[PDB]
RNA sequence: AUAUUGGCGAGAGACCGAUAGCGAACAAGUACAGUGAUGGAAAGAUGAAAAGAACUUUGAAAAGAGAGUGAAAAAGUACGUGAAAUUGUUGAAAGGGAAGGGCAUUUGAUCAGA
RNA sequence: GUCGAAUUUGGGUAUAGGGGCGAAAGACUAAUCGAACCAUCUAGUAGCUGGUUCCUGCCGAAGUUUCCCUCAGGAUAGCAG
RNA sequence: CGUGGAGGUCAGUGACGAAGCCUAGACCGUAAGGUCGGGUCGAACGGCCUCUAGUGCAGAUCUUGGUGGUAGUAGCAAAUAUUCAAAUGAGAACUUUGAAGACUGAAGUGGGGAAAGGUUCCACGUCAACAGCAGUUGGACGUGGGUUAGUCGAUCCUAAGAGAUGGGGAAGCUCCGUUUCAAAGGCCUGAUUUUAUGCAGGCCACCAUCGAAAGGGAAUCCGGUUAAGAUUCCGGAACCUGGAUAUGGAUUCUUCACGGUAACGUAACUGAAUGUGGAGACGUCGGCGCGAGCCCUGGGAGGAGUUAUCUUUUCUUCUUAAC
RNA sequence: GCUUGUGACGGCCCGUGAAAAUCCACAGGAAGGAAUAGUUUUCAUGCCAGGUCGUACUGAUAACCGCAGCAGGUCUCCAAG
RNA sequence: CUAUCUAGCGAAACCACAGCCAAGGGAACGGGCUUGGCAGAAUCAGCGGGGAAAGAAGACCCUGUUGAGCUUGACUCUAGU
RNA sequence: AAACUUUCAACAACGGAUCUCUUGGUUCUCGCAUCGAUGAAGAACGCAGCGAAAUGCGAUACGUAAUGUGAAUUGCAGAAUUCCGUGAAUCAUCGAAUCUUUGAACGCACAUUGCGCCCCUUGGUAUUCCAGGGGGCAUGCCUGUUUGAGCGUCAUUU
């Protein structure tokens, strides 16, 4: 019933480019049965294995990306991730919380205290 | 395109707009393993592109197209 | 209560004058060194007639003093210059027909 | 002449498609499109319009990605996976 | 015009391929509100404008 | 604390009920018109279920007449109900340059009360 | 009428609305011209024209006074409920 | 009095039939109206007390939709014109074939194109609608097929003009301006080959780009072929551009050729920067010369027509591309 | 003779009737250059490649515009006796 | 060639209701009302007396405290200079 | 007397009113804050076994991956029923991807599917020509880097 992607993901980038080409293959001598069979619907199942094989050698090679840019700075930016531009264009916690020194002094000095009204 | 296949040793194939008659070319040539003489392409009424592949002397488009599965 | 015909001239729409077939500005060499101090000899090679202008004009050709190539000029033909006579332009030129002085 | 006679001369198109809009309003001596403004880079709608400023705003179309923000922003733009 | 910019060959492609009555399995399926094709073009009728 | 005929998610109404209510309950900003800016409709309802009429017969055929399905065909996709204008047939009546109307009674038809 | 030059005409291009263009007719500017078309302001205002949807019962007018840039309108008094 | 909706109530009516609709059938009310029966029909609805309003139509050249009389009426009369037979078919004035009669009469009713259209082209099936009669036919309907390029165009060039940049104006949308008040440059290569590049010898610029399928412009013709494509396919025969290249030739011992008095000739016969010149490249009209194609015509070699008579006759084939 | 191409001329203008891409030539003389050999892809022959888009048909008393299968309008080439 | 008759096809204008007159009176020129004359189905081709026939909220004229085009030492302003 | 005309009824027409329906509109209230150069909104063209549209999607094309659910989808065809299963589905969810040509739209253009330049690589002897594949080349501005310009200017050798 066509490829799973799980059963991809334990195979090396070389057996996902063969299984691929092997997948294309298929699938020209499918669409070559087409013209003369009438309403042959194999064609769905190489056309969805063909995208799962992609999918799943796209996501090992963007992962190796990953792996290399770990830890530095300056990832690339499809891998950086995609919050709105807004967000992107966001201070940071780090910014929006530096304080300074005369305000860390006065509101360490005089925080809202805790109280009650008890009568 | 049949008879241009049993008459004319040209196979007729649809092939991607974005595709030249380089590429063209090229690609039956790998896909089929055989020399191509010549390329005529030309856009369908349909939007498609169909090209005429005129295989060398060398090869006989009949017995091509019988291989990969058109008679 | 309408914009006349000479208010309509300015805007230049159809107004424009039809240049096509001129010869080109027609205008003295620019004032250089050589006609500020003495004179630099041209040669008319050609009196062509210049469409929209009654005048003919001459077509003078210079030696370009600092570069070595030919400068054309087109003057305007004073009468009785003629294809082949040398022209005259500077200071130190000679008081005769043609000459630029 | 003026009515029946006169429209036997048209067959110069003063309008063809626009790239951006693609309404068939691209005068072509202009170069400008009647409709969307092109080639200015804002698109061209007035107040007054109300009714082609309907015709051609957000929603009209298939919002190809405005249509998953409010999902995304609805789990909090989440970066991970499933994780079963 | 018989030359033809591609833009005009490519939007009367897509003409051509629209111009097709209502395939006849659609009026099958279960609830099915469509009778007919309601936006069939004809030349002689309704022209494009490009 | 204030605004919010846009966006997203909700809850409602002494609101409208397909000529109403948004232009759009429907493949509606669609079809279509205009060179263009723009303009811009119409259009919901078989039945519980297609059970969407096998089969026979007449016809070149569309169809008809049967048969049949169905609670119903006085529901047959020209489909719920099915008004009026306007029309066919049937029946009744009257009719010398309109017709219609009022009061009264004759005649014909029809009918309640007791 | 004119028909070999102030000729006819295709295509390209320019001139855009109190603007253009006009061998001048207020002509032409997409069947629109003594100010195009489109949308909006805008349900513009109208002392003017038209219309203004059930029944019955009771009462029942005025076209006159004064003022008005008033004379096809209104205010005012009168008549009426 | 009547209508849509609302609170209350009649534990109101109803698939054993609500509502609606039709009904020269009945009853009540002066009336607005109300009630009943019969038919039709199929899912809701009503009485009373109150609440509420987008609440009552004959009109508005009212709005939208629908429908009449007019009325089987006006009419379907420009573009010379049709006819016979067969076939097909349910059906033929109109389709197809044949025959005949006509017309356009080469400034076409012919053969192609530009704009425009967009599949109308072609085949098969096919007639409900459309073709103001008809229809078996169709530019219709249904389904398919079809457009093949180094040489034809676009693409490139600039034209009138359009239009960024540098700048300036404008609150601004944007406007001006097109080489301007700008530090606006890639291409040669000494040298470098720590790398033919940076340092570094040295040559050229008063400027984006768009703007022509009739202007300018590298190069293809013939024959054949399809249902429908052809300067595109096939066969043959060429040509141009870009590139790579090795022979032969030529040239050199007087290194970069000889001959001719000359005009100039040639199979070649070094040539950077830079400069100059030419071609591209140009109106209109008139007669004259020449060419091509056509027209006319002689002989001959064929085919056809007329032949009572006449006619060594009437018609027709006899062609030669780019290179 | 008709159509057309072309040549040499002639008439006309207060009209003298595009531009650029591009190609060639010349001037110049930088430079590179021969003798068990150097020089020349402007001579001949030989090798390779030439992409992209358009290409059907009508072009009008029915394929365009005019509400339409409208006696209207719509540029041009060929052209027998 | 129509008109005409037939087969097929098949609109529109217009329409309060309609369609015989004379006189009378009447919004002072009636198809209707009054008094008379009269008056018999259903119709076809023509016709231009009448329907104060159709077409269009008279374009002339007046009114409106409705405009607009245009002009001028009108009133009030204004670009420019 | 028929025909014809007119009126009424029945049945049949024409037409689509009425009634009853209502996944729609309208208005009120409540809560929330999230478009885009990480390429938006919008456009064009495509993609299904059989679709013209609507809807969905982008050559991985009515979709891929992931997660959940737990057996469908359905007009037909086809497939599967092991379906006690990493598993149906036009399901839901959705965090990973793809995402043609465009578009503020970014090499230059665009009435052209027109024309360049750079880097890596492959083929055609091939650094130079041609072609294929992959990756790039907009503008304004900021910080920084590097290379520079100006007798603007300091010192120093002189
Ligand atoms: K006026
Ligand atoms: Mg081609
Ligand atoms: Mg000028
Ligand atoms: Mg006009
Ligand atoms: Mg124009
Ligand atoms: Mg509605
Ligand atoms: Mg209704
Ligand atoms: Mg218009
Ligand atoms: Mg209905
Ligand atoms: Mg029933
Ligand atoms: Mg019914
Ligand atoms: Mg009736
Ligand atoms: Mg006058
Ligand atoms: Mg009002
Ligand atoms: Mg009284
Ligand atoms: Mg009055
Ligand atoms: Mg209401
Ligand atoms: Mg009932
Ligand atoms: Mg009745
Ligand atoms: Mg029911
Ligand atoms: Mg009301
Ligand atoms: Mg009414
Ligand atoms: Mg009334
Ligand atoms: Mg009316
Ligand atoms: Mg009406
Ligand atoms: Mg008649
Ligand atoms: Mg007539
Ligand atoms: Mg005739
Ligand atoms: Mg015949
Ligand atoms: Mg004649
Ligand atoms: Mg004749
Ligand atoms: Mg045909
Ligand atoms: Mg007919
Ligand atoms: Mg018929
Ligand atoms: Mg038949
Ligand atoms: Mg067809
Ligand atoms: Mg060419
Ligand atoms: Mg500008
Ligand atoms: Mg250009
Ligand atoms: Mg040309
Ligand atoms: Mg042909
Ligand atoms: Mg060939
Ligand atoms: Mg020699
Ligand atoms: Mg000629
Ligand atoms: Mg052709
Ligand atoms: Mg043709
Ligand atoms: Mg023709
Ligand atoms: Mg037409
Ligand atoms: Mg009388
Ligand atoms: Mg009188
Ligand atoms: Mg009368
Ligand atoms: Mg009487
Ligand atoms: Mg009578
Ligand atoms: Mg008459
Ligand atoms: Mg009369
Ligand atoms: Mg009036
Ligand atoms: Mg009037
Ligand atoms: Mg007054
Ligand atoms: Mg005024
Ligand atoms: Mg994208
Ligand atoms: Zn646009």
């Amino acid at each position: 019933a066509g490829v799973k992607a799980y059963e991809l993901r334990t195979k090396s980038k070389e057996q996902l480019a063969s299984q691929l080409v092997d997948l294309k293959k298929e699938l020209a001598e499918l669409k070559v049965q087409k013209l003369s069979r009438p309403s042959l619907p194999k064609i769905k199942t190489v056309r969805k294995s063909i995208a799962c094989v992609l999918t799943v050698i796209n996501e090992q090679q963007r992962e190796a990306v990953r792996q290399l840019y770990k830890g530095k700075k300056y990832q690339p930016k499809d891998l950086r991730a995609k919050k709105t531009r807004a967000l992107r264009r966001a201070l940071t916690k780090f910014e929006a919380s530096q304080v300074t020194e005369k305000q860390r002094k006065k509101q360490i000095a005089f925080p809202q205290r805790k109280y009650a009204i008890k009568a | 395109a049949m008879k241009k296949v049993e008459d004319g040793n040209i196979l007729v194939f649809q092939v991607s707009m974005k595709a030249n008659k380089y590429q063209i070319k090229k690609a039956v040539k790998e896909l089929y393993e055989v020399d191509v003489l010549k390329v005529n392409t030309l856009v369908r009424p349909n939007g498609t592109k169909k090209a005429y592949v005129r295989l060398t002397a060398d090869y006989d488009a009949l017995d091509i197209a019988n291989r990969i599965g058109y008679i | 209560g309408r914009v006349i015909r000479n208010q309509r001239k300015g805007a230049g729409s159809i107004f424009t004058s039809h240049t096509r077939l001129r010869q080109g500005a027609a205008k003295l060499r620019t004032l250089d060194y050589a006609e500020r101090h003495g004179y630099i000899r041209g040669i008319v090679k050609q009196i062509v007639h210049d469409s929209g202008r009654g005048a003919p004009l001459a077509k003078v050709v210079f030696r370009d003093p600092y570069k070595y190539r030919l400068r054309e000029e087109i003057f305007i033909a004073n009468e009785g210059v003629h294809t082949g006579q040398f022209i005259y332009a500077g200071k130190k030129a000679s008081l005769n027909v043609g000459n630029v002085l | 002449g003026k009515g029946t006679p006169s429209f036997g001369k048209r067959h110069n198109k003063s309008h063809t498609l626009c790239n951006r809009c693609g309404r068939r309003s691209f005068h072509v001596q202009k170069k400008t499109c009647s409709s969307c403004g092109y080639p200015a880079a804002k698109t061209r709608s007035y107040n007054w319009g109300a009714k082609a400023k309907r015709r051609h705003t957000t929603g009209t179309g298939r919002m190809r990605y405005l249509k998953h923000v409010s999902r995304r922003f609805k789990n909090g733009f989440q970066t991970g996976s499933a994780s079963k | 015009a018989a030359q033809k910019s591609f833009r005009i060959k490519q939007k009367m492609a897509k003409a051509k391929k629209q111009n097709r009555p209502l395939p006849q399995w659609i009026r099958l399926r279960t609830n099915n509100t469509i009778r007919y094709n309601a936006k069939r073009r004809n030349w002689r009728r309704t022209k494009m404008n490009i």
